[PDB]
């Protein structure tokens, strides 16, 4: 019920209006997200709440409910769609080719797209749908352009 | 502060989606923190 | 980006 299959938004607020400062993935009971959302907070979902259950500050990656489920691999080859969660507006597909980061630790796709701060989470999508990793931990080049790593769990 | 979620959207692929973006091969580092990093 | 790379 308050663990349904979905893209969500992830909010704050206080007193006053909300702010949203993410988005993330539910699958299989678990909510999955970028650590520097939630810096491991509890979540409300309806009346319910959400506690983080595993979580890496390195990944920059947390999950809530239980074990992190998304382990959907980037091919390499295919191109991918963001579905983008930005504040303030609807969720949208944007298509693309990722580049690649060239680590020590192997290659990560990266995708060149730029979208604002309270879209970090939003799910990275092969053809079929299934998330491949979340959108907004990255890299800055010399002209200020912004490529963000698909960034992907073990399940 | 009060964290919560919301529903934004069912996750499927879109056959009539926006291409764009390029394409960059970048040398990169991942410190400890979770920063990532031009070599 | 725009919390730096964040």
């Amino acid at each position: 019920g308050e663990t349904t299959d979905g893209v969500y938004r992830v909010m704050t607020r206080r007193l006053l209006g909300s702010t949203q400062v993410g988005v993330g993935v539910m699958q299989e009971g678990v909510f999955h997200t970028m650590w520097h959302v939630t810096k491991g907070a509890a979540l409300r979902s309806g009346e319910g709440r959400l506690d983080p259950y595993w979580g890496d500050v390195k990944q920059d990656l947390v999950s809530y409910c239980g074990p992190w489920k998304l382990d959907a691999a980037w091919d390499g080859l295919s191109e991918v769609q963001l579905l983008a969660v930005p504040p303030g507006e609807r969720a949208k597909n944007i298509q693309t080719l990722p580049g690649i980061f060239k680590t020590k630790d192997g290659d990560i796709g990266a995708v060149a797209l730029d979208y604002p701060a309270g879209t970090s989470g939003s799910p990275i999508l092969d053809k079929c749908g299934r998330v491949i990793g979340l959108y907004g931990n990255g890299v800055v080049i010399k002209n200020g352009s912004y490529v963000s790593a698909i960034t992907q769990g073990k399940r | 502060v009060d964290m919560y979620i919301e529903r934004a959207g069912d996750i499927t692929w879109e056959k009539d989606a926006e291409v764009t973006g390029n394409s960059p091969r970048l040398d990169v580092a991942l410190d400890e923190s979770g920063d990532f990093s031009l070599v | 980006k725009g919390x730096x790379k964040k």
